[PDB]
């Protein structure tokens, strides 16, 4: 009931030894997407970018999921390497067209009818 | 009959015609307001009301299959003439 | 000033946790607002809720004070030195 | 004929599909859990996740099984059921002209043996069922995406996915390049509620709870 | 047949006096601006504020505290309601204590200077279906109404 | 506002936002970039043009359909104005040439232009009209360009009062006819500075900042009347500044000191050319004057919006003009040109 | 005037004559510029300075549940008690009842229609009081359709 | 049963990150898990036998060009069906998203009888047939 399959990982601490080597990768590739991808954000402005992303999903605590996104990780870096990802796929993650929205309730107020 | 707005356009069967403080209408200058001049809402009315001879009577648009589904009207009521709910044709009973 | 703007007492029906209060609004209240014909004591009861009061006093102020399982004198003496605190 | 417009019944077949559907829940009482033949005269096996690779084996190898073609593989997402994915296999025995059904269950976050070992053909379709619906299926030579774009984000065919996503394209001239914003129909999808609020087939009625 | 209601007449942007006293369309800012200094400078008991019929309660009790806040204690409401003796104090004096569906129980109902037929139309029905089964006997103390 | 101006949706392409305007000149550079913006958060641009309607092309596909119309319109001619801004909450003017055509001269285009513009879109009862001049904008300064841009803005002042004055200094982009013209001064020999470039200093401001500002300017209830100064953050010596767009393009850097009086026949030779005139005595004159500061007048930093520095937004121009060999080069490998300090 | 959203446009809670607290949910959002009511009442604390705690609308509900804790349980009598207390508190003021007869200010159909501001500013209320004020005369159509 | 080192993962289940969903549409979004009531129009009550969950509408602007009902909304026409309301929950908490759930109404049973249309003493007497 309580206790069920596990993906990879048998704790929790296996599983942060797999971010950190994902995070090892992604921060190792990060100037080799830049010079091959012809991109023009600065090469930390894209390994804050790495480390923002591994910080968005920091909260999660079940071992299984942890490993679910390691894999998904290793997806994407593997896109990223022999260039399956293009230009515009690797710049989807700096969101750039999207004006910046408001966080403060008055401008939400000002803005329209959304939580 | 299709007539004018006072700001210059004209309005359709459905009585639309954009504002005159309103933007929209850029979209019609150097192009024309499509709109269809043969109005159902006057063609259907000097269509001839039909005397027809018998309490109920049956129309089918005509053309039999070319028509629309076909529906009795009851002829009953002196004060009004019936009319098919599908092609808007008339019918009333001789004079009662 | 903070003249005792109005007292709300929240007590649950049944549970035995407010019995004490039920008993003090029993008896001890027709007194106290005889004493303070001015006063809106609330009296707002709700199923499943922990015997509360509530003291907003001026300009949008509140003081939550738990009566769980208190008695009639116990919620006697733990309303008259709220209502006494103030000048 | 007497039945001018309803389908023809065979039943022989169904005699003989009930039959090898007793010899496979005879040999396997391990895994399998529970096996029906349908109206139609096709035979579906319910088994235990872990039934995957030995079942289909022994359905692909056995002298009086011998389905050595998994025509088609998918899933099925019920959200109202704990484990929500069903994934089906689907095989064809050509030496008995015969198919099969073997459907087995599983939840979100609990992975499946690739049968890619037995059925070289799953390799493609596992990646689908992956990538439409997110069961992670372990022991497999290559997982990734087979259908959605690059750095897509989520599981299309997952029921609690809106039909229109949550990101459009575009092309933006500032950065000169195809963007990706959340999305925006200019004709929101009218959702129609087509259903009968009388009850279609007595035969299948659920009983009451 | 009242939704047609909420298709005229309506507000949908916010209206300010201009020099001449006409009331014009203006942003949200201009607005809020305005009130909101007029809640500033003016405090106390000259603060006040009644409370509609077809409100909601969340509006209800955000107007209470922004009231309260400026030590207004003038909370009206447009309907009249006796506040003398326990008032609102007790929830009982001012509640269909026995609830819609208890009229379908008693057997004897006097409604005192009421019209439930116009004035809550369902009641009335609920009183119609208990007077047709139970037998229920009522008496009015009102003017005499269909 | 109207029924149908009142703001509807979320800022996307299909969100009624209620900026409908018209932007002459939309056919180059910015006028291209603000539609880009006033097609993203969902306003009806009335798009005019004179030039052919294969050029409009790339104006096509950014806004949601519907709501890009494309008019015909001629400068000398109020009423095709009329036509284009009767029914219009902004009339923002982009028109300009670098240089003097045939059939148009510098007051022309940046004063005739633009009273007709301001008269039109006052009588026809527009509320913003967002004007645009330029930063070293001078009645006695020798180029004509800003000489007749300064009479155009007193005029267009005079005409509409309330209308927003934007002068930007000196826009760099991706087309920008400002860093390209110094990388494509390569095929003629060395680069030749006057002076040697050591006495005239530049404060380019980057064109997505201008494009902003202008729509924010739109959106800002206060921006009516003033006069803004879109400048960018750092004010660069025009030597340093030639070395770092030769830098970034890796190309040769052969600087050349020319006599003022000879670089003027060159500008008269290429103004020669029946065709897009490379270079005209303007042209070298403007590159010349020195980024007049003017502190008293409001910046972009007022409209909410931060200027990008040249170096991060230096490598999109400049990465075409290299050649293979430094083609892929990152944006660091080159280190800022020096800056005077403010 | 600044414009409030309605019952059809607000996800909020109203109590009926019997102490049962119901709540209505959004179905159209408020037209125009129009905005929720205690949003509206927030922003202007927030505007005059007094800003009030609660930011989302189950705040306000939190909020609705500490002044009153009966006005959360959705669909629950919850039953009030207490009489003696109440008609003790009655027994002191001793107000004298007046001769004029007591006249619900309804009587007829005719009265029924307009009473709130959704009805009076409807259109097929008015036909209704019409109907029913003058005659049988003012309800004539072409019904065959 | 599962014999892989089978590990205790006693902490509630959770793919918020697993969804794809974004940041704005998993929180600020208000599930109802509810009974559809029968369509009073009609008599059956075949459409009232499976739990429903529905997200809050939001903004419904007009096209300028043609006025279609343009929204922004992606999970304005997703309503999942559930055979009962405690799966419901569990899909809601899964997911992450709030939830207020609505009890299953049920016609109370009536008590019908053809004779009292015809008494004697009482007022169900009917005057019409
Ligand atoms: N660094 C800079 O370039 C700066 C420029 N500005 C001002 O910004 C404005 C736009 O600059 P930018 O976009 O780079 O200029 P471009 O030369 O790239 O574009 C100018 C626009 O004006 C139109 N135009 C010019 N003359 C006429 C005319 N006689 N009749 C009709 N349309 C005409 C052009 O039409 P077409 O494309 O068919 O020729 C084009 O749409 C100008 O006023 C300019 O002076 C201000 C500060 C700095
Ligand atoms: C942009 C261009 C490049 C292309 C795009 C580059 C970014 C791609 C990112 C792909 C990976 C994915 O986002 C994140 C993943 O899989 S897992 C993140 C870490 N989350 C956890 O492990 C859960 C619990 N969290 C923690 O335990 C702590 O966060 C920490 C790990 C720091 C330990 O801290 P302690 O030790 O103090
Ligand atoms: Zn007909």
């Amino acid at each position: 009931g309580t206790s069920v399959k596990p993906i990879f990982s048998r704790d929790m601490n296996e599983a942060k030894r797999r971010v950190r080597e994902l995070y090892r990768a992604w921060y190792r590739e990060v100037p080799n997407t830049v010079h091959l991808f012809q991109l023009d954000i600065s090469v930390k402005q894209g390994r804050d970018k790495v480390r923002e992303m591994f910080m968005k999903n920091a909260h999660v605590t079940d071992p299984r999921v942890v490993d679910l996104l390691v894999i998904k990780g290793k997806m994407e870096l593997e896109e990223t390497i022999n260039v399956w990802k293009q230009r515009t796929h690797i710049m989807r993650f700096f969101h750039e067209t999207e004006a910046p929205r408001p966080t403060d309730f008055l401008s939400k107020f000002y803005v329209g009818h959304d939580p | 009959g299709v007539r004018t707005s006072p700001t210059g356009e004209k309005v359709t069967h459905t009585g639309q015609a954009y504002d005159d403080g309103d933007y929209r209408r850029v979209r019609f200058s150097d192009r024309q307001k499509e709109v269809n001049e043969n109005f159902a809402i006057d063609l259907i009315a000097e269509q001839p009301v039909s005397e027809v001879g018998s309490r109920v009577i049956s129309c089918d648009g005509g053309g039999g299959a070319l028509g629309h589904p076909r529906v009795y009207i009851n002829l009953d009521k002196e004060t009004k003439t019936g009319t098919c709910g599908y092609c808007g044709l008339q019918f009333r009973q001789p004079h009662h | 000033k903070l003249g005792l703007r109005e007292i709300r007492i929240h007590l649950c029906q049944r549970s035995p946790g407010s019995q004490g209060v039920r008993d003090f609004i029993e008896k001890r209240y027709v007194e106290l607002k005889k004493a303070n014909p001015d006063l809106p004591i609330l009296i707002r009861e709700c199923s499943d809720v922990q015997p509360k009061l509530w003291a907003r006093y001026a300009f949008g102020q509140e003081k939550n004070v738990s009566l769980n399982n208190f008695s009639a004198d116990q919620v006697t003496r733990t309303l008259e030195n709220v209502l006494s605190g103030k000048a | 004929d007497t039945r001018p417009t309803i389908r023809p019944r065979n039943d022989v077949v169904h005699k003989q599909l009930s039959a090898f559907g007793q010899y496979v829940a005879e040999i396997l009482p391990k895994y399998v859990q529970q096996v029906q033949v349908s109206c139609f005269n096709e035979l579906e096996i319910f088994i235990h996740p872990d039934g995957v690779i030995p079942v289909l084996t022994f359905l692909r190898d056995h002298t009086n099984a011998q389905f050595k073609s998994l025509a088609d593989l998918t899933a099925v997402d019920v959200p109202t059921r704990q484990n929500r994915f069903e994934i089906v296999y689907n095989l064809l025995s050509l030496r008995f002209n015969s198919q099969i059904r073997v459907k087995t269950y599983t939840d979100e976050l609990t992975p499946i043996e690739s049968s890619v070992t037995v059925y070289k053909a799953a390799n493609w379709y596992e990646r689908e069922i992956w990538d439409m619906f997110g069961v992670f299926f372990a022991n497999h030579p290559d997982l990734r995406r087979i259908l959605t774009g690059y750095g897509f984000e989520g599981h299309p065919f997952r029921k609690d996915f809106p039909l229109s996503g949550y990101v459009e394209l575009r092309y933006d001239d500032e950065v000169k390049r195809v963007v990706a914003e959340p999305v925006e129909l200019a004709q929101e999808f009218r959702k129609f509620d087509l259903n009968s609020p009388w009850e279609a087939f007595p035969a299948y009625r659920q009983p009451p709870e | 047949f009242a939704y047609d209601g909420l298709k005229r007449q309506r507000l949908t942007q916010p209206m300010i006096r201009n020099e001449k006293g006409l009331l014009t369309y203006t942003t949200w800012e201009d607005a809020l601006s305005r009130v909101a200094g007029m809640l500033q400078s003016f405090q106390g008991n000259d603060v006040a504020a009644i409370a509609g019929g077809l409100v909601d309660a969340e509006a209800l009790v955000a107007l209470k505290d922004l009231l309260n806040r400026v030590d207004s204690d003038s909370l009206c409401t447009e309907e009249v309601f006796p506040t003398a003796g326990a008032g609102t104090d007790l929830r009982s004096n001012y509640l269909l204590n026995t609830t819609i569906a208890g009229v379908e129980e008693a057997d004897v109902i006097l409604l005192v200077g009421t019209n439930p037929r116009f004035e809550a139309p369902l009641f009335n029905a609920r009183i119609r279906k208990s007077w047709l089964h139970n037998d229920l006997k009522v008496a009015l103390i009102g003017s005499p109404v269909d | 506002l109207h029924h149908a101006l009142i703001p509807h949706g979320k800022g996307g392409r299909s969100s009624v936002s209620g900026i409908v305007a018209t932007v002459f000149g939309a056919t180059g550079f910015l006028g291209r970039y603000v539609v880009n913006h006033l097609g993203r958060m969902g306003s009806q641009v009335i798009v005019p043009y004179r030039c052919e309607p294969y050029d409009t092309m790339h104006l096509r596909p950014m806004g949601d359909l519907g709501q890009i119309i494309f008019m015909e319109w001629n400068g000398k001619d109020k009423d095709s104005i009329r036509k284009v801004v009767e029914h219009s909450n902004v009339v923002i003017n982009l028109v300009g040439r670098e240089w003097e055509t045939k059939n148009f001269d510098f007051e022309d285009v940046f004063v005739k232009i633009p009273h007709a513009i301001a008269q039109v879109s006052k009588e026809a009862g527009v509320e913003k009209l967002i004007h645009i001049s330029h930063l070293n904008a001078d009645i006695k300064s020798p180029s004509r360009y800003l000489r007749s841009k300064a009479v155009g803005e007193k005029e267009v002042r005079a005409a509409f009062p309330e209308a927003t004055i934007i002068k930007p200094s000196d826009i760099f982009g991706r087309e920008d006819r400002f860093l390209n013209y110094f990388a494509s001064m390569r095929w003629f020999g060395g680069v030749p500075l006057i002076s040697l470039g050591k006495e005239t200093v530049k404060q380019p401001v980057y064109i997505v900042d201008v494009s902003k500002g202008i729509i924010n300017a739109i959106k800002d209830p206060d921006a009516k009347g003033k006069t803004f100064a879109f400048v960018g953050p750092n004010r660069y010596l025009l030597f340093d500044l030639v070395q770092y767009i030769f830098a970034v393009a890796y190309r040769p850097f052969l600087p050349y000191p020319l006599p003022h009086f000879a670089y003027r026949w060159v500008g008269r030779l290429f103004e020669v050319s029946p065709f897009e005139p490379w270079t005209t005595r303007d042209k070298v004159e403007r590159v010349h004057m020195s980024d007049m500061t003017l502190p008293h007048l409001p910046g972009l930093e007022d409209l909410g919006i931060q200027a990008t520095p040249l170096e991060l937004k230096a490598i999109e121009v400049l990465r075409r003009h290299r050649t293979y060999r430094w083609l892929t080069s990152e944006m660091e490998d080159v280190k800022p040109a020096k800056t005077v300090n403010i | 005037i600044l414009p409030g959203a309605a019952y059809t446009e607000k996800s909020a809670t109203y109590v009926n004559t019997e102490g049962r607290a119901q709540q209505t949910k959004v179905a159209v959002t408020p037209p125009g510029l129009a905005r929720e009511d205690w949003k509206i009442i927030r922003a202007l604390s927030e505007i005059a300075g007094m800003t009030l705690p609660y930011d989302t609308l189950d705040q306000v509900r939190s909020r609705l549940e500490e002044v009153s804790p009966n006005l959360v349980r959705y669909d629950d009598v919850e039953g009030a008690n207490y009489f003696q207390q109440a008609n003790e508190l009655s027994k002191l003021v001793n107000q004298q009842l007046l001769a004029d007869p007591l006249v619900p200010p309804q009587l007829t159909i005719k009265d029924f229609y307009m009473t709130d501001s959704i009805s009076r500013a409807s259109q097929t209320m008015a036909k209704c009081v019409k109907a029913v004020t003058e005659g049988i005369q003012a309800v004539e159509e072409p019904s065959i359709c | 049963t599962q014999d892989t080192q089978l590990i205790a993962v006693d902490e509630k289940l959770d793919i918020t990150t697993l969804t794809g969903v974004p940041e704005e549409h998993i929180k600020t979004r208000k599930v109802r898990i509810f009974v559809p009531a029968r369509n009073n129009m009609q008599s059956g009550v075949n459409n009232t036998k499976k739990w429903k969950m529905e997200f809050d509408t939001r903004e419904r602007w007009e096209n300028p060009l043609m006025g279609w009902s343009s929204t922004a909304d992606p999970l304005s026409n997703l309503v999942l069906t559930f055979s009962t309301k405690e799966d419901a929950v569990a899909f809601a908490e899964k997911n992450g998203w709030s939830f207020d759930v609505e009890e299953r109404k049920v016609p109370k049973p009536k008590s019908k009888s053809y004779g009292a249309n015809f008494s004697w003493n009482k007022r169900t007497r009917v005057s019409t047939k």
